[PDB]
RNA sequence: AGGACCGAACCGACUAAUGUUGAAAAAUUAGCGGAUGACUUGUGGCUGGGGGUGAAAGGCCAAUCAAACCGGGAGAUAGCU
RNA sequence: GCUCGCCGGAAGACCAAGGGUUCCUGUCCAACGUUAAUCGGGGCAGGGUGAGUCGACCCCUAAGGCGAGGCCGAAAGGCGUAGUCGAUGGGAAACAGGUUAAUAUUCCUGUACUUGGUGUUACUGCGAAGGGGGGACGGAGAAGGCUAUGUUGGCCGGGCGACGGUUGUCCCGGUUUAAGCGUGUAGGCUGGUUUUCCAGGCAAAUCCGGAAAAUCAAGGCUGAGGCGUGAUGACGAGGCACUACGGUGCUGAAGCAACAAAUGCCCUGCUUCCAGGAAAAGCCUCUAAGCAUCAGGUAACAUCAAAUCGUACCCCAAACCGACACAGGUGGUCAGGUAGAGAAUACCAAGGCGCUUGAGAGAACUCGGGUGAAGGAACUAGGCAAAAUGGUGCCGUAACUUCGGGAGAAGGCACGCUGAUAUGUAGGUGAGGUCCCUCGCGGAUGGAGCUGAAAUCAGUCGAAGAUACCAGCUGGCUGCAACUGUUUAUUAAAAACACAGCACUGUGCAAACACGAAAGUGGACGUAUACGGUGUGACGCCUGCCCGGUGCCGGAAGGUUAAU
């Protein structure tokens, strides 16, 4: 539920709050909590490696099942939680045998419901079955690239993917990013969009938010000197150059794609 | 057991001072000299066998040698170990 | 107003000591140069 | 509830005066801005010179920065004084 | 020694960091102290730092370092696994009084507590490099119960006043007591107990987790403070005496109650929010190999052990960082009285200082201030600087607006003291006495005593009652930037930078990109509602025409074209 906040002061003028009343109102699963330690965009060389990165509040790691091996046992939904390490929102789930796990939360997911894997499993959102016996356009999330490795395409608030078809040993899936890619027909994948739609439509208000999430500020290229970056220099404003990153690499349209070892999967390239 | 020979070198001299013997005559504590890497055990065990008196419990401290001035040269003391050896209710020494 | 030298004898040891220059070969050089030169005190520690 | 209001510690330095062989190689007095936050601070660590770091002034990197400091090539070269 | 002045949320007291004998005593003034010097943080000599409980060492890890093997790299070397270091964080235990010229939670007296060996007795499933719990964690806000502490009354000891009055509703001082042990309270959390079964916790498990069934609403964990004990003790205002006038010795009364109240404690709590809030060990429990009446484990008692290093002194400074006995800089702890909302501000207590040249004189001129006739910005680049406003309650408050603001808009009224309402009110706190109770640190009634605003009426003094210090000047038009922030340490704080928002572009994961001859690492244990680069900068109305030039994207039939 999206609500707005009232202009009392400058910098709560312009928020918009994405409240969502179903959220666990306490602490996570401490079995599964782990360290998450910050690097502020710095490598093992010590150097900063991206910039703009820094700060920000302190987060733990929820350890994430991804792989999504239980097959057989059916799993209820112990609660909703609220993940700081992912856009997307986590779901609590117990399994039959006694063992807590975490899931993404699909986009109708409540408490009480019941979820399960395996090649043998219901089609209804929340359940995970290799995609060959996955009906053709039908809408998937948390999906593997390789079989047994764990999803990694369509993973954040609220993304999905749609199986346009099948082709013996091969399937082609159109990608959130409009692009057509084939993937292997043993990879798992869980029916149904992921849950947190709305996460888009918050707009931060005020610099500050923006420095919690870990997001140092940005500088503008044209507001250098010529030693720091190529758009540097000029006496006022003075930008008589084809915009190019700080290493001199042109970014207005320019394709930086150099892996030919994967081209053989993509059926057709975004639009 | 601590040897002989060990004990016969842990003790250097006794501290001759107003607070020395005020301790000596007040609570039954005599100020030692020991050597520098002295425990409190090998102290006890010294004072119990080469003076044949009866120790309750041994005080040490580490005191700091100053930094003197012998004309122009500046030079610095030895550091030494000195022990508060309290004495068994009733002993007597000289 | 505050100084550059705002000591740390853990700091100091840590930076410039014997261990410190004995651990790669550059520190080394530098106390093989020191001990040509016939220095009293090699390192910084006391 | 709030990078909300007035205002101390704390952080900073807008205006004027003094001081400019100063009490001080940038401070003092009277005012001034923030003062639950993009705040401030203690301890320890990491990023090394054509390199770092920068809410960006070519700023800062030990009173030194349009390329630190120390040693070496080195008694560089100097149609100049 | 007697007066005077200054700080007193510090200019007082205790630490960490840093310094390393600067600490205390005797002695000396050549050199050091911006002057003299018998004095000193100066010279010389002697003395002074006492620990099972404070801190370090030790057991454990964060960022990070080193890194057996290993991968990579002309060599040097880079990264990194098992490990092993690294506090600034986690882990066992001591308090009160007295004493030294200098140490004291260390010495002495009185009263405790903790962890390990051994040794006798009683009891019996013990055992980890493994599993689970716990340690174990965010920001803000609101009460309630307390305490440190303070005020007043009572009690005890002393006093009857250098000058009018002072046997009383008078004055001065004291009225203090800890750790530990027992009680488990205000209050917080959770439904307890037994039996059966199970694809989970790499194997096992009686433990944790998950399903049922039966039984009982009352069991368990956490917890300040109070009370009893510790304590017939210590301390105690003062007296009695010596003295090197420094101090030492002996004795010792009251030692209670009410009220106010923390930023400290219950509280690692409760409520609420998004930005979603370390790790590991000590500790409790479970079993695998193994150990089979052995080893081991837990309970009592006795005995032994707790080593080593630091402990003086400065620590918002004359001892540290600034070349100085330097108007500078330095983190944590304690927080008294009156007025005050207050840790602001003024004056004081405990405590400590008067800032290491003084004495005159009272010229110009310089610095820091006070006042000013008549005029009120005529000064000046500019109201620069001075001058002025300043608190609380109440009446009242415009354009414009994103409906929040503007706003404390502007402008104005009341303010001291005394009496009556009320010899101290409303409110707060709450004793005796009565009743009930599952009986205790319990509950209802009950109002003694204590504390205590604010308002109305009448009266009274001054020119002036927010009387001092402290403490907004206000309004109108307009350019720029949305705003709070950041910036040229040392001549520029701004319209510059940043910002949430908007748009374009790259990127399908062994991602682009970046640091790396490379391994690898960040991005990220993230996945197009994501991440990076570029331009613009909240919001309202919008973003129109041009691909000729230079880039970029798509195409490959033709011309031209390298190594081979």
């Amino acid at each position: 539920a999206v609500v707005k906040c009232k202009p009392t002061s400058p910098g709560r003028r312009h928020v918009v709050k994405v409240v969502n009343p179903e959220l666990h109102k306490g602490k996570p699963f401490a079995p599964l909590l782990e360290k998450n330690s910050k690097s502020g965009g710095r490598n093992n060389n010590g150097r900063i490696t991206t910039r703009h990165i820094g700060g920000g509040h302190k987060q733990a790691y929820r350890i994430v099942d991804f792989k999504r091996n239980k097959d057989g046992i059916p799993a209820v939904v112990e609660r909703l939680e609220y993940d700081p390490n992912r856009s997307a929102n986590i779901a609590l789930v117990l399994y039959k045998d006694g063992e807590r796990r975490y899931i993404l939360a699909p986009k109708g997911l409540k408490a009480g419901d019941q979820i399960q894997s395996g090649v043998d499993a219901a089609i209804k959102p929340g359940n995970t079955l290799p995609m060959r016996n996955i009906p053709v356009g039908s809408t998937v999330h948390n999906v593997e690239m390789k079989p047994g490795k764990g999803g990694q395409l369509a993973r954040s608030a609220g993304t999905y993917v749609q199986i346009v078809a099948r082709d013996g040993a091969y399937v082609t899936l159109r990608l959130r990013s409009g692009e057509m890619r084939k993937v292997e027909a043993d990879c798992r994948a869980t029916l149904g969009e992921v849950g947190n739609a709305e996460h888009m439509l918050r707009v931060l208000g005020k610099a500050g938010a923006a420095r919690w999430r870990g997001v140092r500020p940005t500088v503008r290229g044209t507001a250098m000197n010529p030693v720091d970056h190529p758009h540097g220099g000029g006496e006022g404003r003075n930008f008589g150059k084809h915009p190019v990153t700080p290493w001199g690499v042109q970014t207005k349209g320019k394709k930086t794609r150099s892996n030919k070892r994967t081209d053989k999967f993509i059926v057709r390239r975004r639009s | 057991m601590i040897r002989e020979e060990r004990l016969l070198k842990v003790l250097r001299a006794p501290h001759v001072s107003e607070k020395a013997s005020t301790a000596m005559e007040k609570s039954n504590t005599i100020v030692l000299k020991v050597a520098k890497d002295a425990t409190k055990a090998e102290i006890k065990a010294a004072v119990q066998k080469l003076f044949e008196v009866e120790v309750e419990v041994v005080n040490t401290l580490v005191v700091k040698g100053k930094v003197k001035r012998h004309g122009q040269r500046i030079g610095r003391r030895s550091d030494w170990k000195k022990a508060y050896v309290t004495l068994k209710e009733g002993q007597n020494l000289d | 107003m505050k100084r550059t030298f705002q000591p740390s004898v853990l700091k100091r040891n840590r930076s410039h000591g014997f261990r410190a220059r004995m651990a790669t070969k550059n520190g080394r050089q530098v106390l093989a140069r020191r001990r040509a030169k016939g220095r009293a005190r090699l390192t910084v520690s006391k």
